[PDB]
RNA sequence: UGGAGAGUUUGAUCCUGGCUCAGGACGAACGCUGGCGGCGUGCUUAACACAUGCAAGUCGAACGGAAAGGUCUCUUCGGAGAUACUCGAGUGGCGAACGGGUGAGUAACACGUGGGUGAUCUGCCCUGCACUUCGGGAUAAGCCUGGGAAACUGGGUCUAAUACCGGAUAGGACCACGGGAUGCAUGUCUUGUGGUGGAAAGCGCUUUAGCGGUGUGGGAUGAGCCCGCGGCCUAUCAGCUUGUUGGUGGGGUGACGGCCUACCAAGGCGACGACGGGUAGCCGGCCUGAGAGGGUGUCCGGCCACACUGGGACUGAGAUACGGCCCAGACUCCUACGGGAGGCAGCAGUGGGGAAUAUUGCACAAUGGGCGCAAGCCUGAUGCAGCGACGCCGCGUGGGGGAUGACGGCCUUCGGGUUGUAAACCUCUUUCACCAUCGACGAAGGUCCGGGUUCUCUCGGAUUGACGGUAGGUGGAGAAGAAGCACCGGCCAACUACGUGCCAGCAGCCGCGGUAAUACGUAGGGUGCGAGCGUUGUCCGGAAUUACUGGGCGUAAAGAGCUCGUAGGUGGUUUGUCGCGUUGUUCGUGAAAUCUCACGGCUUAACUGUGAGCGUGCGGGCGAUACGGGCAGACUAGAGU
């Protein structure tokens, strides 16, 4: 069948991707969890770095670009309004 | 990416081609994006029929011909406009 | 298939001779079997169908290549009996017998099968196929200097030519000017009772 | 450019009205018979289960290593040496989502058609703007062990990368503020300002051997999503719905959206048939019919749905992911009983069912597809071959004189005639068969050389066809090797005799057979077709017996028992406006093959190629208000008071 090493590469694909994913799920919940927090000082600096985070996984191709923008601008939004 | 390739339409033992354009992930005989010529190789020499500026569009839009329609290309010097080589004709 | 059977018979059933030649006659009226002497009611589809079966049999055509000749005539447009006519005279054997280069159309079918004839200098070996307009025919060159061609060689000349065709000495060779009148040459039978037939 | 009727109710007649017939068609079967070639077609029933072989691999010009080949290499005299072409296995890249199969499910935006995407994604292809810059850590493989019957697996080292991670800088990522144009409302396209950020890779070279990657503009290509119109039966299915309908705020998607979530309203669908039941892949197409129409979706082509049954996720540009994965169920098998493996609705083939449908063949010779710089590799796609009269076409089974009225048979008025010029006898031709030979086009094609330096071109030296020594041609004696089939009372073409005597029997109807049967079995004779002829199965037509074309309702079947009135259909005269229906032109679209005209090529036809019709329609613009219609009015005749 000459799918055995396929299969390996799917699997190391599937640990790559769901860490790349949990560590961004959880800077992304720091995040919220500082917004209702409303401190407004530390909040600043940890939406520029979801930003990163988010767009350089966008950048390794884990998710899609219009994935990130809308990410992005959700969390830019929720800065915002308060 | 997009192909001129050769359709067979004939019978058994009469393997008729037409010079036509299409994708890449069809069957051969199936429906072409544009049919550009055809050509026959059952006449004394062949029989070869190519439009000359179609197939120049498709090739500056960015087909790709496989090697029966290089070479019929090469034939009628289409290929060699398209490329700004000299001899325009050389059939 | 051929029919290689009685003519004479067919002849006497269809109660009008269509091929003459040497054994045109059997010098008897025509009860064609052991009770062809009594009279018989003339229905309706009899005349039609035998009408047809007259052509069919003078011109040697099986039952379905006749079909497709008439329905190739209906179909054309102005007649259709006269393009069905033009049809089956267009005829390699017919073409031969009007030529007068076989005796009979039996005659002209065995040459033409048996290949002793070389339209445009190419060998053919079917009666079926159709001349056309500027279409040459021609005598097989190692064919000529035979029996059953130099017995007609210096007889051909009793029966009549048609119109459209012409004939060449010596060397002959046969061309076609136009399509064939069979309205104006050599009709003994109405295709106005063929072409009802064939409507039923 | 195209329209046939006949039989059958009665003592006899005319209507109405059934039933039957003459014709064609098929992915066909049966009975009998049976030569060949060209082209096609061949599990329609059990989406029943499968023995077996082949159906997806490739790159050393990404990388570490050397199992084999020839190898210079030490030399064993049968052992050594990755450094070398080359390469087992391994990492990595791409492909694998295409190609092939079935029509199960599906009455559905699944399909056909025409729009919208200001609601979108898009590898490999083309191409504009630039980069191609720095560090780190492990591991595959190998080696040493361990566990397990296997299927498989653990511990310890060890080596890379175009593998992974972390970096500098880069605007079509975001936020806020603006400029400039647009309308179709959310908006749409392009710059500026400030705050944010986001990648790349190196390898090879007979020295112009070549490959690459990314940051993004714009094309090409493929697809995701929505809408109007059209294509079954059933009301003896009349009330359906609650994420259901909408809104708001979030979440989710490539993208709009109850797609998901929290809150608010009470709404949304239904007699133009929802909901429910039965059935079914849709279309281009195929058959019949003059046509309208009726039947049908098989070859082929487009799409959709499915891959033992049911459910789910991931990789990836892209997944019903047949030959990928996880789980539940059934089945089959191995087992050391602890555990494992499997899915022909791919090609070929087997078992079973049925009236029934084919080789476990050849080759990548050509086309398409995938992998490289390639040379090259794979391809049961494909090109063929093999079996079947299964369907279409075509040719033969001979022909020239023959009244010996052969002999005979048959009928028989005992005179005759039919078989019947067919025969014998004289003769001509060898179509296709048999034997031998030559021998293809299909290949302006691909490799190793000569001008060309590589880009382009022809030249020849060599080779490359499964088909195939096949088509086809030639040479040889010989009519010599070659026909059967159904019917004969009316429909409908075809009559005598023998045996039989309501018995044997036939038959589509009505009718024949109970002792002179053109109707039974048989013999002769005739009719029609033909390597085919009849029966069965189904559809169309006749049937104007579901009638728009193209029917009727006093007595033949047919006016509700009457009235009112809901929806609906339909509507007086006249004026003005719109131009929706209507109609004209123009543009786009209406795939190809197939249907037709006209041609071209297989000796002809079937088959095939080309030009034009077809595609009855739809969307857009531009003309008309003659009629219907919308609106605005007016009149009295209709109608009402
Ligand atoms: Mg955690
Ligand atoms: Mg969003
Ligand atoms: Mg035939
Ligand atoms: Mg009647
Ligand atoms: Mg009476
Ligand atoms: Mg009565
Ligand atoms: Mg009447
Ligand atoms: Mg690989
Ligand atoms: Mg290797
Ligand atoms: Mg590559
Ligand atoms: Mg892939
Ligand atoms: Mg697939
Ligand atoms: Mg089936
Ligand atoms: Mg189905
Ligand atoms: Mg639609
Ligand atoms: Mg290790
Ligand atoms: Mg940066
Ligand atoms: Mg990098
Ligand atoms: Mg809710
Ligand atoms: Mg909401
Ligand atoms: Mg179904
Ligand atoms: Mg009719
Ligand atoms: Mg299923
Ligand atoms: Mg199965
Ligand atoms: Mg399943
Ligand atoms: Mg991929
Ligand atoms: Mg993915
Ligand atoms: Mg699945
Ligand atoms: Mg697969
Ligand atoms: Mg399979
Ligand atoms: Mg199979
Ligand atoms: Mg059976
Ligand atoms: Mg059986
Ligand atoms: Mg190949
Ligand atoms: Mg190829
Ligand atoms: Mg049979
Ligand atoms: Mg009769
Ligand atoms: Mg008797
Ligand atoms: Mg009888
Ligand atoms: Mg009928
Ligand atoms: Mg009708
Ligand atoms: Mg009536
Ligand atoms: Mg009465
Ligand atoms: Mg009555
Ligand atoms: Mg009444
Ligand atoms: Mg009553
Ligand atoms: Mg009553
Ligand atoms: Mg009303
Ligand atoms: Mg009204
Ligand atoms: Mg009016
Ligand atoms: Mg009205
Ligand atoms: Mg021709
Ligand atoms: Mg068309
Ligand atoms: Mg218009
Ligand atoms: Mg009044």
């Amino acid at each position: 069948k000459s799918q055995q090493k396929r299969n390996r590469t799917n699997e190391r694909a599937r640990l790559r991707n769901k860490a790349v994913k949990s560590s961004l799920r959880t800077a992304v919940r720091a995040f919220r969890e500082a917004a209702h927090a409303g401190d407004k000082a530390k909040a600043a600096e940890l939406l520029a770095s979801t930003n990163r985070k988010l767009d350089k996984a966008a950048s390794k191709g884990v998710i899609h670009k219009n994935q990130a923008a809308n990410k992005k601008s959700a969390l830019a939004q929720a800065l915002n309004k308060l | 990416a997009v192909k001129i390739k050769l359709t067979r339409l004939g019978k058994i033992r009469n393997p008729q081609y037409r010079v036509a354009v299409a994708d890449a992930r069809t069957r051969r005989d199936g429906r072409a994006i544009e049919v550009i010529g055809r050509y026959h190789p059952k006449e004394e020499p062949s029989l070869i029929e190519i439009n000359s500026e179609r197939a120049q569009y498709w090739l500056s839009v960015g087909a790709q011909p496989t090697e029966p329609v290089l070479k019929l290309l090469k034939i009628t010097g289409d290929w060699q406009k398209f490329k700004g080589l000299p001899g325009a004709q050389g059939r | 298939a051929r029919y290689t059977g009685p003519v004479t018979r067919k002849s006497r059933r269809l109660r009008t001779d269509l091929v003459g030649g040497d054994q045109a006659f059997e010098k008897r009226p025509y009860p064609p079997g052991q009770h062809g002497r009594a009279r018989i009611k003339e229905s309706e589809y009899l005349l039609q169908l035998q009408e047809k079966q007259k052509a069919r049999f003078t011109y040697g055509v099986m039952e379905k290549q006749f079909r497709r000749y008439y329905e190739e005539a209906v179909r054309q447009p102005g007649k259709t009996g006269e393009e069905l006519l033009k049809i089956l005279e267009s005829r390699l054997d017919n073409v031969i017998y009007r030529a007068g280069l076989a005796r009979t159309r039996r005659m002209a079918r065995q040459l033409v099968s048996h290949g002793h004839f070389n339209v445009n200098g190419v060998h053919v070996n079917v009666p079926s196929y159709r001349v056309s307009q500027y279409d040459i025919v021609d005598v097989r060159d190692k064919s000529l200097n035979t029996v059953p061609f130099q017995i007609a060689r210096e007889t051909a000349g009793e029966r009549p030519i048609p119109s459209w065709l012409q004939v060449v000495g010596e060397r002959q060779r046969v061309l076609i000017h136009q399509l064939p009148e069979r309205a104006q040459i050599d009709v003994p039978l109405t295709e106005q009772l063929i072409v009802e037939y064939y409507s039923k």
